[PDB]
């Protein structure tokens, strides 16, 4: 019979009505000292977590996602996230933390494989500012959900969305976040988001390198010791390093940072990895760093890089074949004088 | 890093 997503409608209607409640408060918020009363709408008193929790679970299925997209679900969930962040700031309140996490999980699912929803969410600038700001939250699980959203927003982004992600300071915020995270799984999401952002433009690459301690940290991630039986951190960190190494190659200071954290020698060890992503990333980084610098050319020569790169030039993987060969040409074309006697 | 459902 009349069997539609009316429960979903009811759950969206709950969230829109709570959103409405909140915007009445902040419309009425007399700048600064609103009054002695001090009561914002509390999301617990509206039972919002259960509502957003249900929409989050429904968002794993594609058919419910289609229904959600017809009924403006992404706009409502994003609005919910924004307003709570704006009202209560960077709280450790578990009810507020849980709310933002579940909202962010739904936005992650809703932006997955959906270029329109990526653009819509990116066009909601206030929500995007809230997301970025939540990377400074003391909840590392919130950070992790926030980075998951930005990871999907940074993948197959249209040019305006790419422009917005840059303008809201997502790149700097993710890199500064990364330096302070303890939980491995949080770091994965954070570095997954950065790896994506790092391929967009020179400006994003430059901003990653400009963050204090960021290149030293990224070199450290190359020898990360996982507690989750995965190479995600080495792959993502090295992938970020590969994309930004085009700029590091022009910069003697940034090269010197890499040298003192044993980067080139680690990149050579990475050529023997059982992850082909790690080998590929290293071949890309070595390609860049072996151009236009005698110091690192001579250093790679001394570490046996030429013999190591030879072994991969006939690889069946294309970027390993291309990456090792181009780095090999550079070293062959700049043979140090002491290897001609 | 690609894209993904939440995990």
């Amino acid at each position: 019979g009349h069997h539609h997503h009316h429960h979903m409608l009811h759950l969206l209607e709950q969230i829109r009505a709570y959103c409405e409640t909140c915007w009445e408060w902040q419309e009425a918020h007399e700048p600064g000292m609103d009054q002695d009363k001090n009561p914002m709408p509390a999301p617990v008193e509206h039972q919002i977590c259960p509502a957003v929790c249900v929409l989050m679970k429904l968002s794993f299925d594609e058919e419910h996602r289609h229904a959600m997209n017809e009924l403006g679900g992404l706009q409502a969930i994003a609005e919910l996230l924004q307003v709570d962040c704006e009202m209560y700031g960077l709280t450790n309140d578990h009810y507020s933390i849980t709310l933002r996490r579940y909202a962010g999980m739904a936005l992650t699912n809703l932006t997955f494989g959906d270029v329109a929803n990526k653009a819509t969410l990116c066009s909601m600038k206030g929500c995007m500012r809230a997301l970025v700001a939540q990377l400074k939250s003391e909840s590392e699980d919130l950070q992790q959900v926030i980075a998951s959203v930005l990871r999907n927003l940074s993948w197959r982004a249209d040019v305006n969305s790419k422009k917005t992600l840059r303008e809201v300071g997502s790149v700097k915020a993710l890199m500064e976040c990364a330096l302070e995270v303890k939980k491995e799984s949080t770091l994965k999401s954070v570095l997954s988001a950065l790896w994506n952002l790092s391929a967009h433009c020179t400006e994003n690459k430059a901003d990653i390198c400009a963050v204090d301690g960021a290149l030293a940290f990224l070199v450290g991630t190359l020898t990360y010791r996982s507690q989750t039986n995965t190479l995600a951190i080495i792959e993502s960190g090295g992938g970020i390093l590969r994309n930004v190494s085009s700029l590091i190659a022009t910069n003697e200071d940034h090269r010197q940072i890499l040298r003192e954290n044993n980067c080139l020698q680690t990149l050579l060890q990475h050529l023997k990895s059982h992850s082909l992503t790690i080998v590929s990333n290293a071949c890309g980084t070595l390609w860049n760093l072996s151009a236009r610098n005698p110091k690192d050319q001579e250093a790679l020569w001394d570490m046996g890089a030429v013999s190591m790169l030879k072994n991969l030039i006939h690889s069946k993987h294309k970027m390993i074949a291309m990456g090792s060969a181009a780095a090999l040409r550079n070293l062959m074309a700049n043979r140090p004088a002491k290897y001609k006697d | 890093a690609g894209e993904s459902l939440y995990e």
